[PDB]
């Protein structure tokens, strides 16, 4: 079904506007909420939010509350300010998946038949993405064990109107940025690609240690993907795949010295005229 | 647990409450005890000022606390 | 009396939410309500602002439903947001930023209702990537004035930075009402998210550029060069064979080849170089 | 003045750290200053906090601390970073 | 005194490098 | 008898009025109390708006109930 | 061996560490001591603040060196 979505700012500070505030009405780590969009040509986009109330006793699942007809109610006081949109999906603003979250999509699906799940983790500690996007399938298995109900993974990104990034732009008076040209290509496509790089490479270490007795093997699955992963990874760089990689550098390089010849050219010619033009006009002026 | 709250007019009132204790509820003690309104009541603590949702050993407030009550006056 | 310094305080929300709304009424002057409170005497905080229904005639507008607001109000309670009224704005495309008429009447009532009201006017069609133009006033005394009096007290500086402009002053700010300075204090979290705002993936740094299309790119460039070095070597020629202004005034038409030769070079140099350095660095990176 | 007090000026910064009132700030970011005073070396981790922070206006009490701290030594190490806030 | 000459060109030295430095500074953040 | 109205802003007003009293009157009274013209005004009851043309009895106003005021918002 | 912090009080903390020690362990021992939430803290060394992943080795620290620790006081 859907391809990919589509945020816009405005929900990203609703968001955040909801998770301070909720302080004045209880002690809960988690919020939830419903997203108005629009879409086309299976692109989702959603622009706007409200939150509803929401509660669950977190010492267990299958223990929780959620206000219809606050919801209903909402949905038709905003519907008469604005025609252009439609009940499209929901958030939650918790770090990680919950057990229950597949039972609140069951309720929430009887608004809309396709409905998306985006996790909005409000408290980052690394570099990356602040959103990601899930939908609802069925999964048959080999193994005979009955079909399963779980979730699966939309790739996302940030989108923008005119109309805001004025005032983003505005806003945006906080640190440097824009170091331009190649200062900027460097860091933002190597350092910050590596580090990610290191960090998915922990997590794959720090769940292999788990099968150490602490859990049980989840699936030859993700073994089978592993092995697929370590047997793909570039042949050595040994044969005449050498040959091939000289050849590209050496053009690559002899343009550029090409360039820095001209560029050294003009400096000269700036240098003449600012030494002539200089000492005429001092014995002129004497 | 005992804690001390100082008014504008500097009166002093002693309360026995319990860590989990919620702050909407010593705003009701007050109110049964002195006869303010609990909603015309803000609680300040240091600089913090203290939210009705949520609970005392939340803010980790420790025994025989000092802790100043402010009356937002309302236009008229 | 009223202090110079006092400050309206608006919190980041509130504003993208005002501009995304006027330019949409592209020619007319849609208006809303706006939710805040009275910190202190020298300050006022607005936290958040909703729309409403509306009619208009391009030369006015107004609200139809008064039922629909007590409602939205008294509904949001319920969700952490007890915040009361504290004013209203509207916005003025391209005319500028000034009260007129009208908007002084629907004003004046306020004030009797409640004291420290706050009118704001937005202009969302001259504002700009750098800049957004608001404002705030406060109508001035119901005269009485012919004592003299100064409307407000002054003991600092604080409030005569800003020089007012023409316009409003052709409609008289300081003869019917005054300005309030607008300030922003960010939080700490939303700060943190908006640096986010453009973070784009690992996954795309590591990524090469395909090698052919690539060498197309590089064969146009320095097949381009040559053109530009034949009109350079003319160009070094005839120079200082006239009077010195007039060689740019007789080069507003024909361009200028040093220009044009200076900034292929910076084209050849970063796309060359960082392809090479990506290539060498994830040459070891994967086994 | 000038007698570092390892409590007050925690008993302070706390305060002014959690307040929401203006005023109270435009006190205390001179306030803090004068618990230094030609403490020289010693001040220097209180520098290192408050030019760090977030809050504009105890980012700039930073600064008349460390003009406070240093007063006639003519130190360079103070000019390198105290000029370069202006920049 | 010869002494008090060396010392002071020795100091003029480090107030040069101090004023390098920060003109340097300058000069990168007004392109920004 | 007495009757609360209270407004938008969190100001709460307190009228004393006889069942037979018309709209109107309420408005008229309402504007000698703080000045607001009498056109700008609406009123609301129980969810649905008042209007002149009756008496406070038709609406079956009852002792100390509560009436909610709002603006007429015109800009232009 | 022997490191040295300081906090904007005058309090300073010696503590014992190994080379190859990362600063998780740092910040998690600091805790143990003080009582300090792991993440209501940053440590600052040369100038520069540390990065979690990295080992001490990895910033050149040597023996009896003293870094600062920067701290939300009262976290919230």
């Amino acid at each position: 079904a859907v391809q990919k979505v589509v945020v816009h700012p405005l929900v990203l500070l609703s968001v955040v506007d909801h998770f301070n505030r909720i302080g004045k009405v209880g002690n809960q780590k988690r919020v939830v909420g419903v997203l108005l969009g629009s879409w086309q040509k299976k692109v989702l986009d959603v622009s706007n939010s409200f939150a509803v109330p929401f509660d669950e006793d977190d010492k267990d699942d299958s223990v929780w509350f959620l206000d219809h007809d606050y919801l209903e109610n909402m949905y038709g006081m905003f519907k008469k300010v604005n025609a252009r949109e439609r009940i499209v999906g929901w958030y939650h603003t918790g770090p990680k998946l919950h057990k229950n979250d597949i039972a609140i999509n069951e309720l929430m699906k009887r608004y809309c038949p396709n409905s998306v799940l985006v996790i909005i983790d409000v408290k980052p500690k690394d570099l990356g993405l602040p959103t990601e996007a899930y939908i609802s399938v069925e999964e048959v298995h080999d193994d005979g064990t009955p079909t399963s109900k779980t979730f699966e993974h939309v790739t996302s990104e940030i989108g923008a109107e005119e109309a805001e990034e004025v005032g983003v732009e505005h806003l945006l008076r906080d640190i440097k940025d824009t170091t331009v040209g190649t200062l900027s290509q460097r860091i933002t496509n190597q350092v910050h690609g590596l580090k990610g790089l290191n960090s998915k490479l922990l997590d794959i270490r720090s769940y292999l240690e788990k099968v150490a007795t602490g859990k049980l093997p989840i699936n030859h699955q993700i073994i089978y993907q592993l092995q697929d992963v370590f047997n793909l990874l570039p042949d050595v760089s040994l044969q005449e795949f050498v040959k091939a990689f000289y050849l590209k550098t050496n053009d690559q390089m002899v343009v550029v010295y090409l360039a820095s010849l001209i560029r050294s050219v003009v400096a000269l010619h700036n240098l003449i005229n600012n030494k002539i033009a200089n000492r005429d006009a001092e014995k002129k002026e004497g | 647990m005992q804690i001390f709250v100082k008014t504008l007019t500097g009166k002093t009132i002693t309360l026995e409450v319990e860590p989990s204790d919620t702050i909407e509820n010593v705003k009701a003690k007050i109110q049964d005890k002195e006869g303010i309104p609990p909603d015309q009541q803000r609680l300040i603590f240091a600089g913090k000022q203290l939210e009705d949702g949520r609970t005392l050993s939340d803010y980790n407030i420790q025994r025989e606390s000092t802790l100043h009550l402010v009356l937002r006056l309302r236009g008229g | 009396a009223v202090d110079t310094a006092e400050q309206v305080y608006i919190s980041s929300l509130a504003l993208l939410k005002m501009l995304k709304h006027g330019r949409a009424g592209v020619p007319m002057e849609v208006m809303g309500l706006m939710l805040g409170e009275f910190v202190d005497d020298y300050t006022v905080r607005v936290i958040d602002v909703f729309a409403m229904p509306q009619s208009g005639t391009g030369v006015s507008v107004e609200a139809v439903d008064p039922v629909f607001q007590a409602k939205m109000l008294d509904m949001l309670k319920q969700t952490g947001r007890p915040e009361m009224v504290v004013g209203w704005y509207h916005s003025h495309p391209g005319f500028g930023c000034w009260l007129s008429g009208v908007d002084i009447n629907t004003q004046q009532s306020f004030e009797a209702l409640s004291e420290r009201a706050v009118a704001v006017v937005v202009d969302p069609i001259q504002s700009v990537k750098g800049k957004v133009v608001i404002d705030a006033f406060r109508l001035i005394n119901a005269n009485m004035m012919v004592l003299g009096h100064e409307p407000r007290q002054t003991t600092s500086n604080l409030g005569h930075l800003n020089k007012p402009s023409i316009q409003a002053l052709i409609h008289g700010l300081n003869r019917h009402y005054y300005s309030i300075t607008i300030n922003y204090r960010k939080n700490e979290l939303e700060q943190k998210m908006l640096l986010n705002l453009h973070k784009k993936s690992w996954m795309e740094g590591l990524t090469l550029q395909d090698y052919s299309e690539h060498c197309k790119h590089n064969e146009s460039v320095v097949k381009e060069m040559l053109e530009l070095a034949k009109n350079y070597n003319k160009a070094v020629e005839e120079e200082d064979k006239m009077t010195p202004e007039q060689l740019a005034i007789k080069n507003v038409g024909k361009q200028d080849p040093k220009r044009h030769l200076e900034e292929h070079v910076d084209v050849l140099m970063t796309s060359n170089i960082v392809q090479c350095l990506a290539a060498m660095l994830d040459t070891v990176v994967f086994k | 003045l000038g007698s570092k007090n390892a409590q007050a000026i925690e008993d302070m910064v706390g305060y002014a750290q959690e307040t929401q009132h203006e005023k109270i700030l435009r006190g205390l970011a001179v306030g803090i200053a004068l618990v230094m005073y030609g403490r020289m070396e010693e001040a220097d981790a209180l520098i290192e906090s408050l030019c760090r922070d977030k809050d504009p206006i105890l980012r700039r009490s930073g600064m008349y601390t460390v003009a406070m701290a240093y007063c006639g030594s003519g130190n360079n190490k103070a000019i390198r970073r105290l000029l370069h806030v202006a920049v | 005194d010869l002494y008090s000459r060396y010392k002071k060109l020795q100091q003029e030295l480090e107030f040069l490098e101090v004023q390098e430095e920060y003109i340097k500074d300058e000069q990168k953040n007004l392109k920004k």
